[PDB]
């Protein structure tokens, strides 16, 4: 008796794991290290951000398995090999 | 049954300036950022004010070792977070809801340093995180500020960068107190063989630049550590793993994928 | 479960493993849990134990997963059992002198 | 991502309110959510191809949904019903107890064991029809 | 859906209601950087042509006629809305012309156009 | 964007015809990647286009949304009328595309006018 | 009779946007214009399209 509906725009989510990026405020002709990388992997900001204040909803957070952070240690890991280019590394190999 | 050689890699060093930038992390199209706007929030568990925003502030990717440098500061009361408190062996984040102002210099020995942090903010600071360490600890028991306890250079100092020039300032003068119920200088010196937080593996360096140094920072966090014996509580500092550095300003944040397709019954035809 | 002898003096090789060699963050402590070793990303830092300054890693192994405690100048007092945490495998290890 | 990026952001506006005043707005907002130097310009370039990069993201993002809605029968209608009767082994709970007490996340929590078989349902309901 | 794409307003509607469903060196080393450039130019103006393609194929979705292009609705005409003979403006006025006179209820008559899907909607 | 996948059975195609849609450092060559960034980027909008200009044909003829779509246009013979057997059982969809070379264009010219014939009709009861 | 709604009619109303500027300059000259276009402006267009209408 009962049929089923079909509707587009419900307010679900679940937990995924994507691959943010950085898009920070740099300036494309500083040589600070940070802006000659910020320029070239971090799109420009949103100058109007959007920002949705929510109803009742608690969600269970999480802080120390979060995958935002595996996700920051690469992109800065990845600035400061380009950044601070050292004179003599020392890097183990140690194969079988 | 193994052994490791060790390889020697040499680009070509200039001496590049540095200083960190705040630096957003947003999504594409089809997800979501959460933001626990909270301002009690443990880290974990049920957050109950949520907002629905794309990416985070700027955060600064601020490398140091015993303290967390120019980071975002707490709403209203000092905040302190751990995985799994009495387990000995995680590193307690704290954060303040004051800036802890460092002046940390290089005057006109090249490699030679103090480092003035004001005893009057930073008694009444380290006085705060008592009063929030007595809330899990049993508001009677004794806790000793120590100052390190062995390791390398680089996480038994508060290690960090100015400049291009890696700092490492003593902070035995910060943490030497005993709690019951003007300006200290701190002497760094600056190095050039320091150890890599990206990998394993020691790195030289060039020699320091000709000129001033200088650094003025808000000191906006701690890594404490507590060594639970068998009676008092010896919190000696550290730090090291830097994902702990940008776990504390990624720590209210969450990323959801929308999936907005819903399929209910109802009475309908056709 | 494991054990090991010594002598005195000498230098003792007590190794955690892990599943996968790409350097998990792991411990050691002993039977009171007071820490004795313990990667911090890819520094090391101690404990304020006993044995504060006469203990050691191997730090080249640590990305092949191995993580050994190696202390040297065995006096009569460190005859104990040791206890890593990689994740969560408390793999204990007794020691006598 | 300006152009139908915030529009998936405005749908998780309602979230937390209940099933009935969640899905009674949807026809409202979407009406309302659908609305240079040297070294400078081989730099600003490459912001303004992966400002395109995105963007673009979000177009075929949206059609990737309904080029799912056409094959159900109803493209381009938000409120939509379908010729497939709702067994009561998904849940055996009445209307009653469905739109007036339950917001929209519990439903991925109680029917997302049964949600990749009801969208064979709808593909054949107006496949054949 | 493009930006270009009538620029055939002609005179009659009739007709334009027909034709409405029908449709070497100067370089100095800097020509790669004129055609990149401008590249980008002719994308945010076509991914933007897009994305009013699909701002408007919601506004049709909710007066019930989308993916289509001539949509005939139920809901009369009125007296305060330009009330000529059928002959006047659908054989000799131009669109532009046409445009401009029911300017004034374009917002007048789009809220009810609305609330006559919804009615089509009551009786499902 | 909506291509194919391989062809090599007309039958085979028809299954899989659906699930295609169903379910799912540089900075030393900044020439090399910004021009084809832009090449690899209007290959994505043309992909686009080319589905709402292909769903607007769709659209006249009553088809808009359906991938395998039903019409009532019947066949002429002169459509080159194989056996309707084996035309799903060994042939890919590239064989049949020869088998009607100029019958298209008029294929479509009915399909125009059997719609508006249909809008002459539902608006006359 | 009755409303009907047609798309992909051809009709423009007036606009009051913000127009950006093009003034192929030089780059390197010391000229006062040619180091203020290229400051806010970008290159001409190559091969620039006009329809009559
Ligand atoms: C926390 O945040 C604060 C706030 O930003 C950070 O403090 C900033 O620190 C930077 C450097 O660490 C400092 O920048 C200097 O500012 C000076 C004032 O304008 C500049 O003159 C100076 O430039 C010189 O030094 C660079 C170092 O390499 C050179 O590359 C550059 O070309 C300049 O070099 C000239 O002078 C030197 C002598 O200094 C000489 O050797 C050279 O030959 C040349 O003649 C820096 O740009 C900011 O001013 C600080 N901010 C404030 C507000 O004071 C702090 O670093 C952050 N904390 C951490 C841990 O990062
Ligand atoms: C936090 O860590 C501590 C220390 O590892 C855990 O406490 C001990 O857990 C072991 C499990 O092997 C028990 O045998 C001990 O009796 C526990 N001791 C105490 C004093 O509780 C504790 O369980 C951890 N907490 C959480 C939530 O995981
Ligand atoms: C860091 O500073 C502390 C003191 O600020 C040093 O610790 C001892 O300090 C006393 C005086 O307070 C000295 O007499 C000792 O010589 C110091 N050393 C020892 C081993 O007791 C500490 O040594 C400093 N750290 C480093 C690496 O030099
Ligand atoms: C939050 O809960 C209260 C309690 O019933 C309810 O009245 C209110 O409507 C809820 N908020 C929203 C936005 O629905
Ligand atoms: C943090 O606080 C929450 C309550 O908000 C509690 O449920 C949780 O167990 C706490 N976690 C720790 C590690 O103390
Ligand atoms: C720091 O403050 C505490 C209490 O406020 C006080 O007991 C102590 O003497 C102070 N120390 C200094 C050096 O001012
Ligand atoms: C510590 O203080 C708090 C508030 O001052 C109080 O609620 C709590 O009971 C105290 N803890 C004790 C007495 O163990
Ligand atoms: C800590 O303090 C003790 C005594 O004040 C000193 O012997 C030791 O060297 C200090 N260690 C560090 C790392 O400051
Ligand atoms: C320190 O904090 C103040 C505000 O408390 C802020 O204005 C200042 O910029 C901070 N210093 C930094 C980030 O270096
Ligand atoms: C332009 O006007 C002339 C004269 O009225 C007419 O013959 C011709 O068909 C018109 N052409 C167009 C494209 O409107």
């Amino acid at each position: 008796n009962l049929w089923v509906t079909v509707y587009y725009g419900v307010p679900v989510w679940k937990d995924a794991e994507t691959t943010l990026f950085c898009a920070s405020d740099a300036k494309a002709y500083e040589t600070e290290k940070h802006n000659v990388w910020a320029t070239h992997a971090c799109v420009p900001t949103d100058p109007n951000p959007q920002e949705i204040h929510l109803e009742n909803v608690t969600e269970e957070f999480n802080m120390w398995k979060n995958n935002m952070v595996e996700q920051m240690h690469t992109d800065i890991i990845s600035l400061w090999d380009q950044s601070l280019k050292p004179c003599v590394k020392l890097t183990p190999l140690c194969v079988t | 049954l193994i052994n490791c050689n060790t390889s020697a890699i040499t680009q070509a060093c200039p001496k590049v300036s540095f200083e960190p930038i705040p630096i957003h992390y947003c999504a594409p199209a089809g997800f979501a950022i959460l933001k626990c706007k909270d301002k009690k929030f443990n880290g974990t568990g049920p957050c109950p004010s949520v907002s629905t925003v794309q990416c985070t502030h700027g955060i600064k990717p601020v490398v140091s070792t015993q303290l967390l440098l120019n980071g975002s500061l707490a709403e209203e009361e000092v905040m302190i977070r751990s995985e799994n408190i009495t387990n000995n062996a995680k590193n307690i984040l704290v954060q303040f809801n004051t800036p802890v102002q460092i002046n940390c210099t290089r005057p006109n020995d090249i490699r030679q340093a103090h480092c003035n942090v004001s005893k009057a903010t930073w008694n009444e600071t380290l006085g705060k995180v008592v009063k929030q360490l007595r809330k899990h600890f049993g508001n009677n028991t004794i806790i000793r500020f120590a100052n390190s306890s062995g390791g390398d250079l680089e996480v038994t100092t508060h290690s960090f960068n100015c400049g291009g020039e890696f700092f490492y300032c003593n902070t035995s003068g910060l943490f030497n107190s005993t709690w019951i119920s003007d300006s200290i200088t701190l002497p760094c010196r600056i190095k050039q063989i320091i150890n890599m937080w990206q990998r394993i593996g020691q790195a030289m360096y060039a020699p320091p630049i000709q000129g001033v140094i200088r650094c003025v920072s808000n000191i906006t966090g701690l890594i404490l550590t507590r060594d639970g014996g068998s009676t008092t509580e010896t919190f000696r500092p550290g730090g090291g793993d830097m994902r702990d550095n940008w776990r504390s300003e990624l720590y209210k944040y969450k990323v959801v994928k929308i999936e907005p397709l819903g399929v209910a019954p109802t009475r309908c035809k056709r | 479960k494991k054990v090991v002898l010594g002598k005195k003096g000498d230098t003792v090789e007590l190794t955690c493993t892990a599943s996968q060699k790409k350097s998990i963050q792991f411990h050691w402590k002993n039977s009171n849990q007071i820490k004795i070793l313990g990667n911090q990303g890819s520094f090391l830092t101690k404990g304020p134990s006993k044995l504060n300054d006469r203990a050691d890693s191997r730090r080249s192994l640590w990305d092949q997963g191995n993580f050994p405690l190696i202390i040297k100048n065995l006096k009569i007092e460190d005859s104990d059992t040791y206890i890593c945490e990689v994740e969560d495998q408390k793999e204990e290890v007794q020691l006598l002198v | 991502a300006v152009g139908i990026g915030a529009v998936f952001l405005g749908f998780l506006g309602a979230a937390g309110s209940t099933m009935g005043a969640a899905s009674m707005t949807l026809t409202v907002q979407a009406r309302n959510l659908l609305s240079e130097a040297q070294q400078h310009l081989l730099k600003l370039t490459v912001w303004g191809i992966k400002q395109l990069q995105a963007r673009v993201l979000a177009v075929e993002r949206y059609l990737r949904d309904q080029q799912l809605l056409g094959i159900w029968g109803c493209s381009g209608k938000l409120i939509c019903c379908t010729n497939v009767p709702w067994n009561s082994s998904w849940s055996n709970r009445n209307l009653s107890e469905i739109w007036d007490n339950m917001t929209w996340l519990q439903w991925d929590k109680e029917i997302s064991n049964y949600t990749q078989i009801i969208y064979g349902l709808l593909e054949e309901s107006q496949n054949q029809q």
